[PDB]
C-alpha cells in the first residue's frame, strides 16, 4: 500500500565543460547549429570532425593541430568535444604548457613520458593460480641447510591436492604468516602470495579474536583465467625503469624509497617497442594510439618548441593537439624573437592551424541557456537578454559566472526564477576585468 | 455471464472469506518499496 523510496547518495559537481557531450556533427560531416551542448563555430566543428576520422584510421602518426582565437572563443571545449567524442577506450591525456618545468627530471625528458603515455595497449593474459585453504605445509632439505622444495596441501570444495612448489614460494609464505587453516592465493606468473585470513570453519574456537575469516574457496585447486587488461607503454617503460614486481629483496625494498623519476634511455625504450611488436605479431596485443592535449603551449621554453621537431617526425608519435589564445609574443627563453601564439615559425610550419572566431550576441543567448538548464537553474526571459546585454558588453564568462549567485539570492527570498532584478544587484555587487580596471587606473596614485 | 456462473457454483461451493472467520486478527500491511538501479546494473541494462 504504501510506497517508500530511499535516495541519499549525492550527485556529482558542475564543472567549466560539463555540457559538452561531442562534436554534434551529422553524417554528411557538416556542423549543426546546436546539438551535445555546442552552438556555432561550424567551420572548426567541421574541422575537428576530420580530426576525430584522423584518429580512428589508426594510420598517421606525428600530426598536430594548432587550435587559435581569442580567449573563451572554445578552445578547450573543443578539445574535450573530441575526446567525449573518441570515447573512453582511446586513451586521451590532457596537459598543461606548464608542466614541463620539474625538478627532477629535464624538460625534455617529460615530453616523451606524455607522449609513451599517450599510445595505449590491449592486452590478453592468462593467469594460472593455485587457491584454498592451507591443511599441510613442509619445507623439504637438501644438501647445503638450504632449502629445495616446499611440499603445501591446498582443500578447496571440490577437494585437496598437494603441490610442490619452489622454495621462493616458501619464503614468500614465511613472509607472509600463514600457517595451517588459513585461506591463500598464489599466482604461479610472479609468484605473489595473497592471505585472506582464517577459514570461516575455526569460528567458534576462540571467544576473543581479531583475524577476519573468509569462506571456503569454490572450484578447483588450481586453476588458470583470462583477463583482459589496458595499459599503455610509458606503464611498461616505467615498470622496467625501477622495478617492484618479484620476491626477492631488493624490489621489495625498492617498494619502500622516495618514488623518484628518473630520465629513461633510448634503450630501454627500443626494447620495450620490440617486446610489443613480438606480443603483436602473437595475435594478442592491440594497439590503440590516442590523442595527447597540450594545452597554453604558447609557454614551453625554445628547449621544448625544438625538441618537438625531432619528437613528431618520429614513427611513433600520436596525433598532438595544440592550443593558444596569444597574440604576436615574444618567445619563452628568448627576450628578442617575437612570432604569433609565440610559437616559432619553424615548429609552426608542422601543424594545421583551426581558427576561431569571436561569438555573436545571439549564441550568448543560447550558451547561458544551455549553462542554466546544465546547473538545474530556471531563468526567465527577460532576465535572460538582461545577461545577453552583459555579455556583450563584457563577456560570456561573466554572464555565466553570475548566473549561480542570481539563483541563490532568488531561492533566498521565495523565489524560483531568475529576475531582472536579482541579475541587476549581482551585477552591482560584482565587478568586471574592465570596469575593475577603471576603478583601479582612477586611484592609481593610491594603491 | 458472471451471475449466471455463480449461480451455477452456488450450491455445491462453499466460501468464508476473512471477515466471517477472523474474530481477532490484525489486516496486514503490505508495505511497497522501489529500488534504483546501481552503476554496473544500468551499464548492463544499456547494453542489454
Ligand atoms: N561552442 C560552444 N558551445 C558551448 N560552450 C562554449 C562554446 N565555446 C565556448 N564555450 C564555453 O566558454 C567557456 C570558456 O571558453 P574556453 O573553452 O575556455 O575557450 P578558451 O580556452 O579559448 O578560453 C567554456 O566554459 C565553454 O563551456
Amino acid at each position: 500500500k504504501i510506497e517508500e523510496v530511499k535516495s541519499t547518495t549525492k550527485t556529482q559537481r558542475i564543472a567549466s565543460h560539463s555540457h559538452v557531450k561531442g562534436l554534434g556533427l551529422d553524417e554528411s560531416g557538416l556542423a549543426k547549429q546546436a546539438a551535445s551542448g555546442l552552438v556555432g563555430q561550424e567551420n572548426a566543428r567541421e574541422a575537428c570532425g576530420v580530426i576525430v576520422e584522423l584518429i580512428k584510421s589508426k594510420k598517421m602518426a606525428g600530426r598536430a593541430v594548432l587550435l587559435a582565437g581569442p580567449p573563451g572563443t572554445g578552445k578547450t571545449a573543443l578539445a574535450l568535444a573530441i575526446a567525449q567524442e573518441l570515447g573512453s577506450k582511446v586513451p586521451f591525456c590532457p596537459m598543461v604548457g606548464s608542466e614541463v618545468y620539474s625538478t627532477e627530471i629535464k624538460k625534455t625528458e617529460v615530453l616523451m613520458e606524455n607522449f609513451r603515455r599517450a599510445i595505449g595497449l590491449r592486452i590478453k593474459e592468462t593467469k594460472e593460480v593455485y587457491e584454498g585453504e592451507v591443511t599441510e605445509l613442509t619445507p623439504c632439505e637438501t644438501e647445503n641447510k638450504t632449502i629445495s622444495h616446499v611440499i603445501i596441501g591446498l582443500k578447496t570444495a571440490k577437494g585437496t591436492k598437494q603441490l610442490k612448489l619452489d622454495p621462493s614460494i616458501f619464503e614468500s609464505l614465511q613472509k607472509e604468516r600463514v600457517e595451517a587453516g588459513d585461506v591463500i592465493y598464489i599466482e604461479a606468473n610472479s609468484g605473489a602470495v595473497k592471505r585472506q585470513g582464517r577459514c570461516d570453519t575455526y569460528a567458534t574456537e576462540f571467544d576473543l579474536e581479531a583475524e577476519e575469516y573468509v569462506p571456503l574457496p569454490k572450484g578447483d585447486v588450481h586453476k588458470k583465467k583470462e583477463i583482459i587488461q589496458d595499459v599503455t607503454l610509458h606503464d611498461l617503460d616505467v615498470a622496467n625503469a625501477r622495478p617492484q614486481g618479484g620476491q626477492d629483496i631488493l624490489s621489495m625494498m625498492g617498494q619502500l624509497m622516495k618514488p623518484k623519476k628518473t630520465e629513461i634511455t633510448d634503450k630501454l625504450r627500443g626494447e620495450i617497442n620490440k617486446v610489443v611488436n613480438k606480443y603483436i605479431d602473437q595475435g594478442i596485443a592491440e594497439l590503440v594510439p590516442g590523442v595527447l592535449f597540450v594545452d597554453e603551449v604558447h609557454m614551453l621554453d625554445i628547449e621544448c618548441f625544438t625538441y618537438l621537431h625531432r619528437a613528431l617526425e618520429s614513427s611513433i608519435a600520436p596525433i598532438v593537439i595544440f592550443a593558444s589564445n596569444r597574440g604576436n609574443c615574444v618567445i619563452r627563453g628568448t627576450e628578442d624573437i617575437t612570432s604569433p601564439h609565440g610559437i616559432p615559425l619553424d615548429l609552426l610550419d608542422r601543424v594545421m592551424i583551426i581558427r576561431t572566431m569571436l561569438y555573436t550576441p545571439q549564441e550568448m543567448k543560447q550558451i547561458i541557456k544551455i549553462r542554466a538548464q546544465t546547473e538545474g537553474i530556471n531563468i526567465s526571459e527577460e532576465a535572460l537578454n538582461h545577461l545577453g546585454e552583459i555579455g556583450t558588453k563584457t563577456t560570456l564568462r561573466y554572464s555565466v559566472q553570475l548566473l549561480t549567485p542570481a539563483n541563490l539570492l532568488a531561492k533566498i527570498n521565495g523565489k524560483d526564477s531568475i529576475e531582472k532584478e536579482h541579475v541587476e544587484e549581482i551585477s552591482e555587487l560584482f565587478y568586471d576585468a574592465k570596469s575593475s580596471a577603471k576603478i583601479l587606473a582612477d586611484q592609481q596614485d593610491k594603491y | 455471464q458472471l451471475s449466471r456462473l455463480h449461480m451455477i457454483l452456488k450450491p455445491f461451493m462453499l466460501r468464508r472469506i476473512k471477515k466471517d472467520v477472523e474474530n481477532e486478527l490484525s489486516d496486514k500491511i503490505e508495505i511497497l518499496m522501489y529500488c534504483q538501479l546501481t552503476s554496473r546494473q544500468k551499464l548492463l541494462y544499456q547494453a542489454l
